[PDB]
């Protein structure tokens, strides 16, 4: 519990300020898949598919969505991440007004082409598997068997691999980064144009609503700040139980699934058992093709009711493809003045970064941090006549008075083109007595 | 390599596959592993503009798929495909029917692991290459 | 209907937020953008008279400061009359909820 | 006895009726909960009318 | 019997999974403008009032 001392003539004002990084994360795709109907629904039996012929064409719908929900995953990867048109390359130098940005700029030394956050994300993440042409033959030996993709394969279920590879979207990280640090933001709205990185840093204090004259009094505090915040991020995102429990749900909802659609074929669904042989033996055709007509639906109910629920998630998927999209654009090609969208705070810029099966920020924010007691009044009648701030606010110690700035104090004194006057001093409600230096006289 | 109890008839794995079994003439450890499945795709360049295609299957080393167009027993066209004009081999499978080159620039035709398909011009044939982000 | 919908295992869970602190947390809000400006959703609340913050509010939508220091007490008076109509209009509404 | 033969549908059921009780919670404790502390009005009441 | 009250079930836990998304899409929304119509002034038109 916290209470506010509202008083109608007192004012609180930041002395200090503080640079913060935060992170974010953002799924951007899922796996595909695949389904092979004839061999799921009964297995490597002849006469399953001829009973089976005269039954709807069920595959051919399923088919199309599966291919529909493939080539959309695609789409929203294709989306997010190609929204420049040039691939940029870094300036050999990499001084850039005292910053440090060796983690996350790619390094030459390292044969793939991954950035040191890069590499300690991925490598927390752990995937079902790294390359896919593994197959049943790379599953020879006691390898058979033993993994659970290797058993999916088995069991007639195919997983496409992505269009676009890793070292792909490493490269458009890398360009996104190179075209922000830096071009600034003009390279989003047309043609890249270089720019010192501390004019630009000037450009985006000016955007919170504070004078350049800040930065370029204090630039080795804000770097040093700047460095200190972007190694404190580093050292502590590896930590252990991350919020990449975002990213991990969608593979554990995906193994989830999957296993279920596995297990759920060795149920007799009533029948005499779930063996297509076992059926086929024992027992006449005139009730044979009863147990095997009951399998065969329940079965197919069952994948319809799987496709189904794989297809929910495609649009919750997409929602958020969309929305890490509208981030990328409104964060990192500029400014926004939208509050607490690009980080919490004031926002400053941000710098993506891959992520296996997603999308990864670092935010830059502003926040105060140390205040003091102030006297204001709104209003200032010298000769008869009201005088309001230009922009600020006026303050006063208690002794002589002040006009000052919204969020960094630096009192001034009181001039005549800091301040405009209009009517008189007799209509305002808490206006006080002082005197205006007016420099031409 | 892996062993048995004595008294291990065959084993199994998760979700219940029979993996291995043991032969009761010897007593020695074998495996077992399905034949070679999988889908079919059929590139083509459209109708009006040429009548010749080139084919895909996905997740499989091809070095055997003549035996399984022979034991198809369909027409001449589908034995010619299974010989080895041009076998490029790939991530998502290999490729039948078009050749390999390395120039890069835009693609038209997705097939996956950034690899793409275009009807180049220069005589005309499918060609395949490797995706290009730009310059 | 609740006791017949019980017997055939149907169920509803309570919810894990009360009313009571739901209504806490909004009252929380409204004292912060009303005693502390918008400056509280960065960091630190910062006591600011209310005249100075409809001063900013004014003077962010193309308008003057003295636009609003020369007519307080008919801004007080139209913001009560407002008041006054919404909390008439919603007592005597019974299906704008929907 | 006989709805053991049908498999494990009562846990899956019983998953998917879990999700959406999370949600709702998470739903409400992300819209609502946005301060850090609890403040409080002064004792007196004057907003400059 | 039972795989009728089965099916049935199934299509209840299906339409409650479809209202869920549209609930969580309203939450969002409103989280969205609580957080940039209560914590500060949005210059978007329309968007609020
Ligand atoms: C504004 O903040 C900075 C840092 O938060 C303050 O600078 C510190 O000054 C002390 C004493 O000179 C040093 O020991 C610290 O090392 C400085 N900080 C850092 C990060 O190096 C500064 O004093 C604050 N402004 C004012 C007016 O006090
Ligand atoms: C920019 O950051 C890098 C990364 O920390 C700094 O390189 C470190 O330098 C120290 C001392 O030279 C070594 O002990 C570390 O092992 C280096 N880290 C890595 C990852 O190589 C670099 O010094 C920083 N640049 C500046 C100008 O401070
Ligand atoms: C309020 O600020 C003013 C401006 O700094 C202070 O006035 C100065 O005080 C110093 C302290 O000895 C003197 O050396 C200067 O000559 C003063 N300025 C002038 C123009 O005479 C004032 O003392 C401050 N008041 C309080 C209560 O801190
Ligand atoms: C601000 O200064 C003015 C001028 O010195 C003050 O106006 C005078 O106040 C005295 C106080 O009783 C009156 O007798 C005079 O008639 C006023 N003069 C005029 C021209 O109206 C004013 O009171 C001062 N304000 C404050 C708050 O002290
Ligand atoms: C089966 O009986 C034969 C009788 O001699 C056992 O010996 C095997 O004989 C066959 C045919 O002559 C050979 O191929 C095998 O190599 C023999 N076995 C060995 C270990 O040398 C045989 O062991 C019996 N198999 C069992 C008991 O499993
Ligand atoms: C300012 O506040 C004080 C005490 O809170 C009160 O007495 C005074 O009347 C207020 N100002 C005006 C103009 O009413
Ligand atoms: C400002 O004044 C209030 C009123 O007493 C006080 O509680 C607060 O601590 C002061 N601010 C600072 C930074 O000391
Ligand atoms: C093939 O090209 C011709 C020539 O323009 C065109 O008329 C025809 O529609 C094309 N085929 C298809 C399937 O669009
Ligand atoms: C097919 O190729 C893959 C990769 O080139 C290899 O791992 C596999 O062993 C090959 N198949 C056979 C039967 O050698
Ligand atoms: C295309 O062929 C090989 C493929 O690896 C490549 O090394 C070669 O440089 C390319 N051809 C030319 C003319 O560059």
């Amino acid at each position: 519990e916290n209470s506010v001392a509202y008083s109608n003539n007192s004012i609180a004002i930041p002395t200090n300020f503080t640079i913060s990084v935060t992170t974010e994360i953002l799924p951007v795709s899922m796996t595909k898949t695949s389904v092979d109907c004839t061999m799921y629904i009964c297995g490597d039996s002849t006469e399953c598919s001829n009973l089976l012929l005269q039954y709807g064409s069920f595959c051919t719908q399923l088919k199309r969505a599966l291919t529909g929900i493939a080539v959309e995953q695609d789409k929203n990867t294709q989306e997010v991440f190609a929204q420049v048109k040039q691939i940029y390359k870094t300036p050999p130098i990499k001084y850039f007004g005292g910053f440090n940005f060796s983690q996350i700029l790619p390094d030459p030394s390292k044969p793939s082409k991954r950035s040191f956050i890069e590499d300690l994300l991925f490598n927390k993440v752990t995937l079902a598997d790294a390359g896919f042409i593994k197959q049943y033959g790379d599953c020879l030996g006691d390898i058979a068997a033993r993994d659970l993709i290797c058993a999916q394969k088995f069991k007639g279920l195919t997983v496409l691999p992505p269009l676009l590879t890793d070292e792909m979207i490493a490269q458009y990280t890398s360009a996104l980064l190179a075209g922000t640090i830096t071009s600034g933001w003009t390279f989003g709205a047309g043609a890249a144009l270089q720019i010192p990185f501390a004019m630009q840093m000037a450009y985006r204090f000016n955007g919170i609503g504070v004078t350049q004259n800040v930065l370029y009094e204090n630039q080795k505090l804000i770097a040093n700040q700047f460095n200190s915040a972007i190694g404190k991020i580093q050292d502590s995102l590896s930590s252990t139980a991350s919020a990449l429990g975002k990213l991990q749900d969608v593979v554990n909802h995906n193994a989830q699934a999957l296993n279920t659609l596995v297990k759920q074929l060795s149920s007799k669904f009533g029948a005499i058992s779930s063996v297509l042989n076992d059926i086929f033996s024992r027992l006449d055709p005139p009730e044979a093709e009863v147990q095997i007509d009951r399998l065969i639906t329940g079965r197919l109910q069952s994948l319809q009711t799987y496709v189904t629920q794989q297809l929910i998630r495609a649009a919750e998927i997409r929602a958020s493809a969309n929305l890490a999209a509208t981030k990328m654009s409104e964060c990192v090609l500029g400014q926004s003045k939208r509050v607490d969208f690009c980080g919490k705070g004031y926002h400053l810029m941000s710098f993506p970064q891959s992520a296996p099966h997603g999308v990864v920020f670092l935010h830059v924010t502003y926040v105060p941090a140390q205040e003091k007691n102030f006297t204001t009044a709104p209003a200032i009648c010298h000769d008869g006549k009201a005088h309001f701030p230009r922009e600020g606010v006026f303050v006063s110690n208690g002794t002589h008075w002040f006009v000052t700035q919204r969020n960094f104090y630096e009192p001034q004194i009181i001039t005549t083109d800091n301040t405009f006057v209009s009517g008189n001093c007799d209509v305002v409600i808490g206006i006080v007595n002082n005197t205006v230096y007016d420099p031409l006289q | 390599n892996k062993k048995f109890l004595p008294f291990q008839q065959f084993g199994r794995d998760i979700a219940d596959t029979t993996d291995a079994v043991r032969d009761p003439q010897t007593l020695e450890i074998l495996d077992i592993t399905p034949c070679s499945f999988g889908g079919v795709s059929v590139i083509t360049p459209g109708t009006n503009t040429s009548n010749q295609v080139a084919v895909l299957y996905q997740g499989v080393n091809c070095t055997e798929v003549p035996v399984a167009i022979h034991a198809d027993q369909l027409t001449p066209t589908w034995r010619v495909y299974s010989t080895g004009s041009n076998v490029f081999q790939t991530r998502a499978g290999c490729l039948i029917g078009a050749e390999y080159v390395n120039n890069s620039y835009e693609c038209d035709i997705p097939i996956g692991a950034g690899i793409c398909a275009s009807y180049q011009t220069q005589s005309q044939s499918i060609i395949a290459y490797t995706m290009s982000l730009g310059a």
